[PDB]
RNA sequence: AUCAGAGUGGCGCAGCGGAAGCGUGGUGGGCCCAUAACCCACAGGUCCCAGGAUCGAAACCUGGCUCUGAUACCA
RNA sequence: GGAUGCGAUCAUACCAGCACUAAGGCAUCGGAUCCCGUCAGAACUCCGAAGUUAAGCGUGCUUGGGCGAGAGUAGUACAAGGAUGGGUGACCUCUUGGGAAGUCCUCGUGUUGCAUUCCC
RNA sequence: UCAACGAGAACAGAAAUCUCGUGUGGAACAAAAGGGUAAAAGCUCGUUUGAUUCUGAUUUCCAGUACGAAUACGAACCGUG
RNA sequence: UAGCUGGAGCCCAUUACGAGUUCUAUCAGGUAAAGCCAAUGAUUAGAGGCAUUGGGGACGCAACGUCCUCGACCUAUUCUCAAACUUUAAAUAGGUAGGAUGGCGCGGCUGCUUCGGUGAGCCGUGCCAUGGAAUCGGGUGCUCCAAGUGGGCCAUUUUUG
């Protein structure tokens, strides 16, 4: 009758059911948000290589 | 005197600040560098000055323990001809052009960047102009207060003209006109060129001629009248640009004696009385 | 030691005048320790709002200006020749200094020329042996070793064999 | 007006002693921990003698002054106020609550008392005697084992009334002067300390 | 939000170690990260700009951007199902590097020169760590042996 | 059992931090032969008990006490 | 064996009481015209060498406080896993492993970077 | 450099103002409680408006949405030293 | 709505890539214990000294003196403690690393960065890299569409009223 419910209890056996999905290690790994002060230099140099 | 929960409850500071030689605050603020440059030391022009000398030193900070790439001190201008009064503005001045023309010549940019081979009032800013860049230093007051007409910012002045860029404003060199916010040229002119010691010289040496003995004597047996401060700054100047280059105390006694007084005693104690 | 550097001195006496009042009366305060001191004395706010002294908080309740140097030597033994050259052998504090109250004009200049009543004063002394600098100064301070502290001892040895 | 104190004797609930949180806590009934001469210094009484409560619950403030009330009358009586010194081990500084229409809508309840949580042969009352008048003691402690909930033994201590000395290490360094009676308790000297400190005769490697 | 602010029950999380507190040793300024270094986070208490959330304290991650004052680091946070390269920006004043991999770059350039070597000479070789095996047999010369039995019980 | 309200001069009561009063009552004169009444003066209080913040408390918050007033219903 | 300057580690470095120091350096120290500063040239700032190691700085001592380490506390307290183990119950035992902390006892009281410079 | 303590100084006392000594924070930081800070993050003083503009990125809650708050860069313009 | 489940698959694959696991290495904690002879708080009982006078008897003709007194206070102690106390500090569990997505040489770019080929990063090229602990094994590895569910209960241990 008391309405509020919370338990972690059965919250680990469906969690690891279907793995404990770690996302694919990539080369290349992405450089969103990182400094773009360097980005920009980056991206020029890039621009000339030969 | 103190209790034992005092004791054990006390966090010693710093050592160089128990010692009251650092100011920490000030020198995470000089030795932080920006974490994307990844080694590139920011070099501090670190000026001291005790009471006969004046330290002047290029250094840079390293987990080991900051490095000296160049040091200059005042009690080395008598190889170069100022042999008196060595810890006056000009003497710091001094001591500056000789640090700024050492680290030059070192760094091998010397005769690229020369600056005002004669000394000038005016302040002065350095042309990065082509190719090379000039050296950059940072000045470390360390814990003095920085008044206008110290002699930290006579030293300032000294290696602004031997050629290094250092970080500065105008608004504390000798002859800042804290009124009008301007220096005067002539008034910073005088004070590099001693001539704020040479007035006095003049003012004790005209009515005042037994205090001025007492007070100058070293002026005086070495023959400098008040008259030959230019010229005398002139050469040091010019000789500066032109060469910029056992038991006696106790042991710790060790255990086995220690022990051999401590028995001595107890057996003085106890037995006595 | 009888070592040449090891001779008390004055450092300062302070010249302090409890009103715990304001207006005209401790502007007077004030500038009779003017016409003692030669410089500009300093007001000295109150603090607690006590009320059974009749002080509010943050009031200026007192006047004192610091005498030191020749002019200190000078106004030193009119302030003992007030006392006849004699204390009460308690007035000495036990660190290096020692203290007495007295009555204005007994003192020196012509009362009311600026048209000021008597005011007493507490004249406090401190003595000190050449070197507090080490204890004074902004770089590299540190306690001055006993040996040169100045104690009561000290104090009446230099109150009774000399200075008077 | 009390509860049965069956109904506290188990360690269920983690200490909630009085303190900036726990106000309104009544005054316990024990108030005195010391009867007896408390003054007589180590060497008047050198038997010591122990009721040792051998199970975790919650002797109340009001059992074990019980206890020591029922010890005294006795020993009082018997050995007479000349010859031994009672000391609860023991201090009431857990608080009980109590919960008393309304269901259990905010059920944590007001402080009722106050009791003393014991441990697996943690020591609850010792007192000390001459050796000839040991039995009084004894025979007292147990009297008084009839006022605690638990199971308790009496053990005859191997120190020196309430000093943490063995009795022949104990009286060996009164032999040897190595040894001071600070009163109810004793020191010993030792390798440590400033030279000047010492009394001429008690000075030790 | 929902009931908990950043720094919830951090009493004992975020403060400093006993005696260890006031001004901080410029070792941890002077020491310089590149782009791929592992880092451990360990808040500090004092320096309040650019704290981590309270989890990230504790953990090891590998920096992704290197700016003025500030480390990118990355570490993996398990929540669901999944696991997330959360992407973090700390001062260094809250980040070390990491030990994890000093015995690991040692024990690269050692297998190196060993295998050179192996190349030079006879070319077999087996640069692997095994786990503690069984130990092989030897002979122990008799000494005084002391002989111990159980103890009676002594209610005291 | 919860929830409010109020604890201030001898009594009943006013009070908004600098901070204490109102009637009456009491004390001393005055009028009267004397007592009221009337006229003129005088002295008041542990601001319920114990803490804190606050320039500044009796007020502000809280804990403890005593009285009063409410609400305690469908079975 | 030194010292100065900038420092790294931040008590084995501190804290208390004491005894002592060659040259050099630090320091104390003299003065207040100037830049500068305050009520006060005490502080700070500028200028300077008559003296003093008196202080600081440094070294050393103390059956010192503290701190650091070690033995020990102690395979004890605790605690992951097992029992159709014991017990009325609280609790406890055995099995497979991990394993603390105070008091007490012994020892110790800094290591060092770079630039310059002093010794006998 | 704080709170506090110690010795002191006319009226001045337990408490007014001043001086020296000790002072690991026993004070202060608008408020609740925790954390943190001592040549400071506290007290006094000078100067100020970064309490500004443009849009993104991340953390916290999170479904890894929003909001609030915070953090780290970027491009401007400035404050102070 | 996320989760858990099915169906459709597709992608690769025993080279590799992983793991509800251990080992080696290295981080982080503040719970059990423990501690008060350490701070905050609570707290029992004595011992010894001491006040520039917390207060009284007696001497104090007198104080810049004491003999007792309740006792402040100080000193070394001592019995017992703490979820909203802690110096210390377990076990269990937690994070990361254990190579082919590595390393070195050569010459090129940078509008970033440096006093500066000084760095930082990238680009082209050439070399090396016995597979870099144990054990086990094809994988959500990628994607789509969607069902039901969103009232739970019992047990051993920890645990709140
Ligand atoms: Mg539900
Ligand atoms: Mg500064
Ligand atoms: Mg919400
Ligand atoms: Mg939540
Ligand atoms: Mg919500
Ligand atoms: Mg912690
Ligand atoms: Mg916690
Ligand atoms: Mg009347
Ligand atoms: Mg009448
Ligand atoms: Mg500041
Ligand atoms: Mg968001
Ligand atoms: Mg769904
Ligand atoms: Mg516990
Ligand atoms: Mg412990
Ligand atoms: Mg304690
Ligand atoms: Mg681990």
């Amino acid at each position: 009758a008391k309405s509020k419910n919370h338990t972690a209890h059965n919250q680990s056996y469906k969690a690891h059911r279907n793995g404990i999905k770690k996302p694919k290690r990539q080369r290349q790994a992405s450089t969103k948000g990182m400094d773009p002060k360097f980005l920009r230099n980056l991206r020029y140099s890039r621009k000339h290589n030969v | 005197q103190k209790t034992r929960a005092y004791s054990k409850r006390f966090q010693v500071k710093f050592k160089r600040r128990r010692q009251g030689k650092t100011d920490y605050r000030a020198r995470l603020r000089l030795t932080n560098q920006d974490k994307n440059k990844y080694n590139t030391p920011k070099y501090r022009f670190v000026v001291r000055f005790t009471n006969k000398d004046v330290t002047a030193q290029i250094v840079y900070a390293t987990i080991a323990g900051d490095i000296v790439m160049a040091a200059a001190y005042s009690h080395e201008l008598p190889r170069y001809g100022l042999e008196v009064g060595l810890t006056n503005y000009a003497a710091a001045y001094c001591t500056g052009l000789l640090l700024a023309r050492r680290v030059l010549k070192c760094r091998d940019l010397d005769q690229e960047y020369e600056g005002n081979v004669e000394a000038t009032g005016e302040d002065f800013s350095v042309e990065p102009a082509d190719e090379r860049r000039p050296f950059r230093a940072l000045l470390d007051v360390g814990l003095i207060r920085t008044t206008t007409g110290n002699r930290v910012f006579g030293a300032l002045k000294g290696a602004l003209d031997g050629g290094l860029d250092i970080p500065h404003s105008d608004k504390r060199f000798a002859g800042f006109k804290k009124d009008e916010k301007q220096l005067d040229a002539e008034i910073h002119r005088k004070y590099i060129y001693g001539g704020h010691v040479a007035d006095y010289m003049k003012s004790l040496a005209d009515e005042e001629p037994e205090k001025y003995q007492s007070h100058f004597s070293e002026y005086i047996k070495k023959g400098i009248e008040a008259d030959n401060m230019e010229a005398l700054y002139k050469k040091v100047h010019a000789a500066i640009r032109a060469d910029p280059t056992k038991r006696y105390n106790p042991k710790k006694l060790t255990y086995e004696q220690r022990k051999a007084s401590l028995v001595e005693r107890l057996n003085a104690l106890n037995s006595s009385a | 030691q009888l070592n040449p550097m090891r001779e008390i001195k004055v450092q300062k006496l302070v010249l302090n005048i409890s009103v715990g009042e304001s207006g005209d009366r401790l502007t007077r305060a004030a500038k009779v320790l003017e016409q003692l001191s030669g410089q500009s004395p300093v007001f000295s706010k109150a603090r607690y709002t006590v009320r059974s002294f009749g002080i509010r908080r943050n009031e200026k309740i007192a006047c004192y200006v610091t005498i030191r140097g020749e002019k200190a030597m000078q106004l030193l033994e009119s302030g003992l020749k007030v006392k006849e050259y004699e204390l009460l052998r308690r007035n000495f504090s036990d660190t290096g200094c020692f203290g007495f109250g007295i009555q204005e004009h007994i003192d020196l200049g012509m009362k009311y020329d600026p048209s000021t009543g008597i005011y007493g004063m507490d004249f406090f002394v401190v003595l000190e042996r050449a070197g507090y600098r080490v204890s004074r100064r902004r770089r590299c301070k540190a306690r001055v070793g006993i040996h040169q502290r100045v104690t009561k001892e000290d104090a009446m040895k230099w109150f009774q064999v000399k200075y008077e | 007006g009390r509860r049965p104190a069956r109904c506290y004797r188990q360690i269920k609930n983690k200490p909630y002693p009085k303190s900036r949180y726990c106000r309104g806590v009544p005054d316990p009934k024990i108030r005195i921990y010391d009867v007896g001469m408390k003054k007589k210094g180590v060497d008047e009484f050198p038997s010591c003698v122990h009721l040792v409560s051998w199970e975790k619950e919650n002797v109340s403030s009001e059992a074990l002054e019980a206890a020591r009330i029922a010890c005294n009358k006795y020993m009082t009586k018997n050995a007479g106020k000349d010859a031994f010194h009672l000391r609860v081990r023991v201090h009431p500084y857990h608080v009980l609550r109590i919960n008393k229409q309304t269901g259990m809508r905010g059920a944590f309840g007001k402080p009722l008392g106050t009791c003393a949580r014991v441990d697996i042969g943690q020591v609850l009352l010792s007192v000390r005697c001459k050796e000839s008048n040991a039995v009084h003691a004894d025979e007292a402690l147990r009297r008084a084992k009839f006022k605690f909930p638990g199971r308790q033994k009496i053990i005859r201590s191997r120190k020196w009334g309430f000093t943490k000395f063995n009795r022949a290490d104990y009286i060996k360094y009164k032999s040897e002067g190595r040894i001071v009676p600070d009163g109810v308790n004793a020191k010993l000297l030792g390798v440590h300390g400033p030279i000047a400190k010492r009394a001429p005769g008690q000075a030790i490697l | 939000p929902a009931g908990h602010g950043l720094r919830s029950r951090t009493r004992d999380l975020f403060a400093r170690p006993f005696r260890k507190k006031g001004y901080i040793p410029l070792t941890t300024y002077l020491r310089t990260y590149k782009v791929g270094e592992h880092v451990d986070v360990k808040v500090n208490g004092a320096v309040h700009k650019g704290m981590p959330h309270k989890f990230y304290h504790g953990r090891t991650g590998r920096v992704w951007n290197v700016t003025k004052r500030a480390i990118g680091v990355e570490i993996n946070k398990q929540v669901g199902n999944r696991i997330i390269k959360k992407r973090i920006h700390v001062r260094v004043e809250h980040v070390q590097p990491s030990r994890c991999n000093e015995e690991f770059l040692q024990r690269k350039l050692n297998n190196d020169k060993l295998k050179a070597e192996a190349k030079v000479r006879g070319e077999v070789i087996s640069t692997k760590r095994q786990p503690a095996g069984p130990k092989p047999g030897f002979m122990v010369e008799g000494t005084t042996i002391e002989t111990v039995t159980p103890i009676p019980y002594d209610v005291v």
